[PDB]
C-alpha cells in the first residue's frame, strides 16, 4: 500500500515485476488488512475516512466495495483487533477512538494499547465501547522516545542452561512493552520495562552519559530479552547497543513462581511473578536508526538482529554475541559454571563485511522506513524487507 | 480520478469582503501546472482565470503553500471550485483543466445559519439557512430562506455549514 | 511533601485510600512515612488516583483487581534530583498492608572500554 | 568572535581508483568537551574536489586561558576501508593568543584522553596537518569486500 | 557464499517519485538531475543519464526545493531561515562552497515553454515543430494517456520524456518507446502477505 | 477579451445517432506552432467539471472513444459519433489563448411521469407533491381543496433530465402555517401534463398520517 492511494502485488521472486496494480481514490493510504485468514479480502483505510474492500484474485483485482466510516473524520492509524471477531480500533486525530465492525466477511476481555510522545495510555473494550484503563504521560519537560511492545512467539525451551546441565529459566510472561524516556538538562535516558496492561514498572535503567537526543534510537523486543540502542559520549562518542535480558530467579536453578499444572495466573489482578534482570552494553561504529528481528514460523534459530543504519546500509548480527552475563574472558577459562560454549563478554563489536546486506547497492529508504521480517519455510533461510521510501528484501 | 484536489472555507461571509477559500492537494506534480480556481454563480453560468505558478504568476480576472501544496485565494454567492491545468505555454499556462476540486457553496449573505428543521411525511426539511443539507440512505434543488426535501427511492440529513446532522425515518 | 492516595469507580467520586508523606532526610536519600492509611471494603476491578499537591498529579496511573486485605508493595519512584518521578504498585505476599518503597534508578552500566596503559612510555 | 576550519582531503591518487562515485562516503563531526551550547556541534560534509577535499567551517570554540574544545571526526568509506577510522581534533589557546591546531590518530573502542589518574600515560600519535587533514585507504585492503566468495 | 549469488538474490528497486523538477546537465549532456518528492524537512535529489533508466546517483538534502536553484551552472541552495547556502558541482555533487555570510547568488529556475518551440498535438498526435520550417518532423501517437513532456533535449544525443499515465513514464529518442519507467511505488506505509501454492481394503490394494 | 459564443443553446436530439454542437469567438484562435488553444467541456448536474477536448478536435485522456471535434480560426466544433443518453448535462467551450471565461451553455436536451404526494408533517406545514421521471418536459403543478385552487405560495423546483430515461423531475411544495393549513381535511395536488391526456390528481385524507 502506498502512502498515496495505490495497491499492487510485487512478485517476491523474478526481481519484482509488478504482478497487478490497482487504484483507489482514497488519495492518501495508511493501513492494509486481511478481512479474515482466507488471504482473499482485503480491507484498505483511506486518510480520510472512506474505506475500501478489494478482491485479491489471480486475475486483476476489483473493487467489491467502497462506503464511509460511521463518522467522517481523519484517521491517524488503525490497530488490528481479533481475526475472529472482525473487529478493529480505529484512532482518530483529535485522540478518539472508534470500535469498527466491518462485516461477516462472506469476563472475556480485551486489551488494546497504544503510544503517542505525550505518554502511554493503555485501553481496554467491553460491551461494544472503549474505555481508558489508565495513563501514563510524561511531564512537561520530558518527552516519551522509543516504544515496542512484545511480538508473539512461538515457544521452544522454557530455560536458558548451564554447563553442568543446569538451568537459569528465562522469563517468559506475555503481556510486556518496553520504553525509553529522554529529558533535557538531566541528560538521562531512562528506560523502563512496563507491564502494558497494569503499569507496574518492574524495571528501571538510566544513562546519565551524556545522550544526544539528535541521533536516531530505537528499541526492539526479543523473545526473552530487549535490545535499544542511542548515542551518547560519555564513555565515548559512539553508538551505544544495551541489551538486557530477563531471568525468573538470577540463582542457577530455581523456577521461581512458575508452577503451571492448574495454578493459572491472572496477570490483571497483579499476581505475577515479578523478574530479575542482567543487562550489558556495546560499543558500536556507526550510528543506528532503526532495528527488527528476523524470524521463521518457529522461533528456532538464532533470532537475528537486523540493523538499518544512517547511510541505508543493512547489517545483522547474530543474538548470540549479545550475551549478557558474559565475562571479560580471564574468568571464563574452565569456568564450568557458565554456559555450553558461551561466546564472552567482549563489548568492542567490530563491524564485519561480510555480515552485511545489499553489499554494494546504494538503498536510499527515506526519511521514515520500516524493516520487517517475513517467515518462509525452509527454517535456515527468512525475509527481511526493507519496506517505505525504496523497496527492498533478501 | 486519483490525483484530485479538497477545498476549505467558511458558510457565510458579509457582503463586500474578500472570499476565503483554501485548497488542498493529495496528489504528485505540483510544480509544472498552473492551479486555477473557478466561481460558478448559480443562473447557469462559470467564470474565473487566476492561474498561478510555483513562482508567482498572480494574473487575476491568490497565494499558494509549496511546503503544504494547498492553494489559497482571498478576492458575491456562487460555487467555487479549485482545479488543475495544464502549463504548456511559458508564463502563459496552456488551459485544459481537468481533475477538478469538489466544490465549496458561497452564500454572500449578512445573515447567519439556521439549523435545518426536519420534517416528517418522504423526508422534508423546512425553511433553513445556508445550504446545502446533504442526505444519505431523488431530491431537487432547494427553494428560496432554503426548504429541502428527499424522496424514497432512512434520510441522514446533515448541514456542515450548521453542523445539524439529524437522522430521520420516512 | 504529601501524596493522597485514592481508588475511584471513574464516575462516582475517587473514595480516597490512604495518605502518605515524603521526606528528604539525608543528602541524597529520600524516604515516605505512612500518616494514615484509610481502609475500608475493597473488592474487584478499580482504577487508582496519586495526587501529591504542588508536583505531582497522576490521576490514572494504574488499574488492578483489589481485595481488603492489602498486601501490596507500593513503588513510588524518584531519580537524582530529589523529586517524585513515579507512582505504580506490585504485590508483595508479606505486608497484609499497603508498605510503600521509595526507588532509584538503579543506573546502568556504562560498560567498559580498552583504557590507556600505565607508562607505556618509557616501558 | 574567532572560529574553527577543519580542512582536509582524502586522496585517490596513491590509488588507482577513479571511477568512484564520491557520494557514498562521509565525514562526520562531533563535539564532546567543553561545550556550553546546550547541544555539542555536530556536522557533515560530502566531497569538494575530485582529488577529494573536504572542509567543515564556522566552528565554535572555547576561548581564555589554554581553552580547550574537543572535535571527533569519524573518517569512513562505505566503498573502501579507511586506515585511520577515527580521528581527534584538540582545539587549544596559545599564550601568545593564536590557537593551535592538534589532531591524533585513535581507533574504534579506546579512550581518548587518559583516566585523570595515571602517573605518566601512553599520549596518541599525531599527524602532519600542514597542507591539510590527510586521510587514506588501507594500505593492504583499500577495497571494502562485502562480498564471500565460496572456495 | 555472496559471490556465488551477489546481485541474483539482492533485490532492489529504486524510485524517485512523482517528478518536481528536471535540470539538464552541464556537461554529459544526455543527462540530467531529477528533483523529486518534496517534503518539508528535505527533498530527493539525483543525478542520471536520460537515455536509460540508469540512476547515477542519490541524495536526501535538508532544504525545501524552492532553495534550489541554478547560479550566476553550479546548482546553488540557500537555507532562508538562517543564511546557510550550499554550493554544490552538478556533474559529481561535490560540495564547491558554503557560506553563512551571503549567498554567491541566485537564477529562479525557469518555466518550460515547450509549447510554441517544438510542440503540436493535432489529429490526437504528436509533431516536434521546428521554429522556423515548421515541416512537422518525428511525429508520435499520443497513447492512451498523456499529462506532459517532462523533457526533451534536440541536440545530438536526443532523447524526450512524457509524463503519459499518472504512474508511467515513457522515454524516447529518434517514434520508437526507448524505455520504460514506473513510480507509483515511491513511498509504502503499510504491507501484507499473500502466497502462492501449487494447483473397502481390498478395493485399496488394486487401485 | 475574446467573447466566445455557442451556437445552439439547446439541442434535442434523439438517443443513439451522430450530433454536432458548433461554438464560434471574436478574435482567432491559432497558434504560432498551429495550436488552436479551445477546450470543450461537460457538466453532469452534481457533479464537477469534466474535460472532454483540449484542442479543438484531438481527444484528452481517460474519455470515451465517440466524442471528436474539428474547427480553425474562430469557430470550433464538437461531434459524437453516436448519442446515448448518458451524456446529460451543460456543454461548455473555453479559451485559453487569454482570458478564459467559459462562455458557452450548450443545454442537450435529448428529450425531444410518476405523480407522488406524501401527508403533511406534524410541524407550520408542507405538503409535497413530486412529479419524478417525467418525459414530456412540460407540467404544471396547482393544488386543490374544497374544489378551491390554490396556485399561488407554490414554491417549485424543476430538475433536468435523467441521465438513464432522460425524464425531466420537478417537486413543488404549498406552505401554510397549521392556522393556515389545518382548517380544511382532504388536500390534493393536480397536474396538467403533455404526455397524458387528462389532467391527474393524486389526494389524501389523513389515513395513516
Ligand atoms: C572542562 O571544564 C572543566 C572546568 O569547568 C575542566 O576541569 C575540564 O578539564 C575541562 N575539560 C573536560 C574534558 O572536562
Ligand atoms: C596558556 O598556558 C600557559 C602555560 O604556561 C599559561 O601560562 C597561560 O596563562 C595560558 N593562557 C592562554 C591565554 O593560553
Ligand atoms: C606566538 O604564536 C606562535 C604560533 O602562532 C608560537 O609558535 C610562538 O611560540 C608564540 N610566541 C611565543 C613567544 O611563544
Ligand atoms: C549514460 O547512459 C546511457 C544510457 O544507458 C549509456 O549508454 C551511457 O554509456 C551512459 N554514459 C556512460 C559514460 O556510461
Ligand atoms: C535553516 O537552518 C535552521 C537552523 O536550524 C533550520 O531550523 C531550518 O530548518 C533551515 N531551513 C530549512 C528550510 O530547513
Ligand atoms: C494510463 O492508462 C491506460 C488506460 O487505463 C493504461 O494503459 C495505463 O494505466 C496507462 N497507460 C500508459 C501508456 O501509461
Amino acid at each position: 500500500l502506498t502512502h498515496d492511494g495505490f495497491i499492487g502485488g510485487l512478485d517476491m521472486v523474478n526481481k519484482g515485476q509488478l504482478i497487478w496494480k490497482l487504484d483507489l481514490e482514497i488519495d492518501q493510504g495508511v493501513k492494509m488488512f486481511w478481512t479474515d485468514k482466507n488471504h482473499d479480502e482485503l480491507v484498505v483505510f483511506s486518510h480520510d475516512g472512506h474505506y475500501l474492500t478489494i478482491e485479491v484474485t489471480k486475475d486483476q483485482p476489483i473493487i467489491k466495495s467502497r462506503s464511509p466510516l460511521s463518522e467522517r473524520k481523519t484517521v491517524d492509524s488503525v490497530i488490528r483487533l481479533n481475526e475472529h471477531d472482525h473487529q478493529y480500533l480505529i484512532k482518530f486525530e483529535d485522540k478518539d477512538h472508534l470500535l469498527f465492525k466491518l462485516n461477516p466477511g462472506k469476563s472475556s476481555h480485551i486489551f488494546v494499547t497504544e503510544h503517542d510522545t505525550n505518554g502511554i495510555y493503555g485501553y481496554i473494550i467491553e460491551n461494544d465501547t472503549v474505555k481508558q484503563t489508565w495513563k501514563k504521560a510524561v511531564n512537561s519537560k520530558e518527552k516519551m522516545v522509543a516504544y515496542s511492545k512484545r511480538e508473539t512467539t512461538n515457544l521452544n525451551t522454557l530455560g536458558i542452561t548451564l554447563g553442568d546441565k543446569s538451568v537459569l529459566y528465562k522469563y517468559l510472561y506475555p503481556n510486556l512493552a518496553a520504553y525509553l524516556i529522554a529529558n533535557e538538562e538531566h541528560h538521562t535516558i531512562t528506560f523502563n520495562l512496563i507491564d502494558t496492561i497494569t503499569g507496574e514498572i518492574l524495571i528501571t535503567q538510566e544513562h546519565k552519559d551524556s545522550p544526544d537526543f539528535r541521533f536516531p534510537m530505537d528499541i526492539v523486543f526479543g523473545e526473552y530479552w530487549v535490545v535499544y540502542s542511542y548515542f551518547s559520549s560519555e564513555p565515548v562518542p559512539e553508538q551505544k547497543l544495551v541489551v538486557v535480558e530477563l531471568y525468573e530467579s538470577l540463582t542457577p536453578d530455581e523456577r521461581l513462581s512458575n508452577s503451571s499444572d492448574n495454578f493459572s495466573y491472572d496477570p490483571l489482578t497483579g499476581h505475577i511473578n515479578k523478574p530479575q534482570f542482567q543487562t550489558k552494553q556495546f560499543i558500536f561504529p556507526e550510528i543506528i536508526k532503526t532495528m527488527s528481528i528476523s524470524k521463521t514460523t518457529d522461533d528456532i534459530t538464532t533470532k537475528a538482529i537486523v540493523m538499518e543504519l544512517e547511510n541505508g546500509q543493512i547489517t545483522y548480527i547474530p543474538k548470540l554475541l549479545l550475551n549478557a552475563r558474559g565475562k571479560p574472558a580471564e574468568e571464563m577459562a574452565k569456568d564450568k559454571k557458565k554456559e555450553f560454549m558461551a561466546t564472552p563478554y567482549t563489548p568492542v563489536i567490530p563491524i564485519n563485511d561480510n555480515f552485511i546486506i545489499t553489499h554494494f547497492r546504494n538503498l536510499l529508504p527515506g526519511s521514515d522506513s520500516q524493516l520487517i521480517s517475513i517467515p518462509t519455510n525452509l527454517e535456515s533461510t527468512s525475509i527481511i524487507c526493507d519496506l517505505g521510501l525504496d523497496v527492498f528484501c533478501t | 480520478a486519483q490525483v484530485q484536489l479538497q477545498q476549505w472555507g467558511a458558510g457565510l461571509l458579509k457582503p463586500s469582503e474578500t472570499l476565503s477559500l483554501t485548497c488542498a492537494v493529495y496528489g504528485g506534480s505540483f510544480s509544472g501546472y498552473y492551479w486555477s480556481w473557478i466561481r460558478q454563480p448559480p443562473g447557469k453560468g462559470l467564470e474565473w482565470i487566476g492561474e498561478i505558478n510555483h513562482s508567482g504568476s498572480t494574473n487575476y480576472n491568490v497565494d499558494t503553500s509549496k511546503n503544504q501544496f494547498s492553494l489559497k485565494l482571498s478576492s458575491d454567492t456562487a460555487v467555487y471550485y479549485c482545479a488543475r491545468g495544464l502549463a504548456g505555454r511559458g508564463y502563459y499556462g496552456s488551459g485544459s483543466y481537468l481533475r477538478w476540486g469538489q466544490g465549496t457553496l458561497v452564500t454572500v449573505s449578512s445573515a447567519s445559519t439556521k439549523g435545518p428543521s426536519v420534517f416528517p411525511l418522504g423526508c422534508l426539511v423546512k425553511d433553513y439557512f445556508p445550504e446545502p443539507v446533504t442526505v444519505s440512505w431523488h431530491t431537487f434543488p432547494a427553494v428560496l430562506l432554503y426548504s429541502l426535501s428527499s424522496v424514497v427511492t432512512i434520510c441522514n440529513v446533515n448541514h456542515k455549514p450548521s453542523n445539524t446532522k439529524v437522522d430521520k425515518k420516512v | 511533601d504529601i501524596l493522597q492516595l485514592s481508588y475511584s469507580d471513574d464516575a462516582k467520586d475517587a473514595i480516597p485510600l490512604g495518605t502518605f508523606e515524603i521526606d528528604s532526610t539525608s543528602d541524597g536519600n529520600v524516604t515516605v512515612t505512612t500518616v494514615n492509611i484509610q481502609d475500608v471494603e475493597v473488592s474487584g476491578e478499580y482504577c487508582l488516583n496519586a495526587q501529591i499537591e504542588g508536583k505531582l498529579d497522576m490521576p490514572c496511573f494504574s488499574y488492578m483487581k483489589l481485595r481488603t486485605p492489602l498486601k501490596y508493595d507500593l513503588i513510588v519512584d524518584v531519580d537524582e534530583d530529589n523529586e517524585v518521578k513515579q507512582v505504580s504498585l506490585s504485590y508483595d505476599e508479606t505486608n497484609d498492608a499497603i508498605t510503600a518503597t521509595v526507588r532509584y534508578p538503579e543506573a546502568g552500566p556504562t560498560a567498559p572500554v580498552t583504557k590507556l596503559k600505565k607508562k607505556t612510555k618509557t616501558y | 568572535a574567532r572560529r574553527g576550519t577543519i580542512k582536509g582531503r582524502l586522496d585517490l591518487a596513491a590509488s588507482n581508483i577513479t571511477g568512484f562515485v564520491s557520494t557514498r562516503t562521509s565525514f562526520k563531526l562531533y563535539q564532546i568537551g567543553n561545550f556550553s551550547t546546550e547541544y555539542p556541534y555536530t556536522s557533515t560534509t560530502m566531497f569538494q574536489d575530485d582529488e577529494g577535499n573536504f572542509e567543515f567551517a564556522n566552528l565554535p570554540l572555547n576561548d581564555g586561558v589554554n581553552e580547550t574544545t574537543y572535535y571527533v571526526m569519524y573518517p569512513a568509506s562505505m566503498d573502501f576501508n579507511l586506515k585511520p577510522n577515527r580521528i581527534l581534533i584538540e582545539f587549544k589557546n596559545l599564550e601568545n593568543g593564536t590557537l593551535q591546531l592538534n589532531a591524533f590518530k585513535n581507533f574504534f573502542g579506546r579512550e581518548y584522553f587518559p583516566s585523570k589518574d595515571i602517573t605518566y600515560p601512553e599520549k596518541l600519535q599525531s599527524m602532519k596537518v600542514h597542507p591539510y587533514i590527510t586521510v587514506e585507504l588501507l594500505h593492504k585492503a583499500p577495497i571494502r569486500s562485502y562480498l564471500q566468495a565460496r572456495n | 557464499v555472496f559471490s556465488d549469488d551477489a546481485f541474483i538474490t539482492d533485490w532492489q528497486l529504486a524510485n524517485l517519485g512523482p517528478w518536481e523538477k528536471v535540470i539538464p546537465d552541464s556537461r554529459d549532456r544526455n543527462r540530467v538531475l531529477i528533483l523529486s518528492n518534496p517534503t518539508e524537512t528535505s527533498c530527493l535529489v539525483s543525478s542520471f543519464n536520460v537515455s536509460s533508466g540508469q540512476i547515477l546517483f542519490r541524495n536526501v538534502l535538508p532544504f525545501t526545493i524552492d532553495e534550489i536553484q541554478l547560479d550566476s551552472n553550479a546548482m546553488v541552495c540557500v537555507n532562508s531561515s538562517s543564511n546557510h547556502w550550499q554550493k554544490y558541482d552538478l556533474h559529481d555533487w561535490f560540495l564547491l562552497e558554503e557560506g553563512v555570510d551571503n549567498a554567491p547568488s541566485t537564477t529562479i529556475l525557469p518555466q518550460s515553454s515547450y509549447l510554441n518551440d517544438q510542440v503540436s498535438i493535432k489529429n490526437n498526435e504528436l509533431h516536434i515543430l521546428d521554429e522556423q520550417s515548421k515541416l512537422a518532423e518525428w511525429k508520435l501517437e499520443l497513447p492512451q494517456g498523456f499529462n506532459k513532456v517532462e523533457y526533451f533535449h534536440r541536440e545530438d544525443p536526443l532523447a524526450l520524456v512524457l509524463n503519459v499515465n499518472d504512474t508511467q513514464y515513457m522515454g524516447f529518442s529518434a517514434l520508437i518507446p526507448v524505455w520504460q519507467r514506473d513510480e507509483w511505488l515511491t513511498n509504502v506505509v503499510d504491507y501484507a502477505v499473500l502466497d502462492v501454492f501449487d494447483s473397502s481394503l481390498w478395493n485399496a490394494y488394486w487401485l | 477579451d475574446v467573447v466566445m459564443t455557442q451556437s445552439p443553446l439547446s439541442l434535442p436530439v434523439t438517443p443513439g445517432e451522430p450530433a454536432s454542437i458548433s461554438c464560434r469567438s471574436s478574435q482567432t484562435l491559432m497558434n504560432r506552432n498551429g495550436n488552436n488553444f479551445l477546450d470543450w467541456y461537460l457538466q453532469k448536474p452534481g457533479q464537477s467539471p469534466q474535460l472532454l477536448i483540449y484542442l479543438g478536435s484531438n481527444r484528452a485522456p481517460g474519455v470515451p472513444d465517440r466524442f471528436s471535434g474539428s474547427g480553425s480560426g474562430t469557430d470550433f466544433t464538437l461531434r459524437i459519433s453516436r448519442v446515448e443518453p448518458e451524456d446529460v448535462g451543460v456543454y461548455y467551450c473555453m479559451q485559453a489563448l487569454q482570458t478564459p471565461s467559459f462562455g458557452g451553455g450548450t443545454k442537450v436536451e435529448i428529450r425531444r411521469p410518476s405523480v407522488f404526494i406524501f401527508p403533511p408533517s406534524d410541524e407550520t406545514a408542507s405538503v409535497v407533491c413530486l412529479l419524478n421521471n417525467f418525459y414530456p418536459r412540460e407540467a404544471k403543478v396547482q393544488w386543490k381543496v374544497d374544489n378551491a385552487l390554490q396556485s399561488g405560495n407554490s414554491q417549485e423546483s424543476v430538475t433536468e433530465q435523467d441521465s438513464k430515461d432522460s425524464t425531466y423531475s420537478l417537486s413543488s411544495t404549498l406552505t401554510l402555517s397549521k392556522a393556515d393549513y389545518e382548517k380544511h381535511k382532504v388536500y390534493a395536488c393536480e397536474v396538467t401534463h403533455q404526455g397524458l391526456s387528462s389532467p391527474v390528481t393524486k389526494s389524501f385524507n389523513r389515513g395513516e398520517c
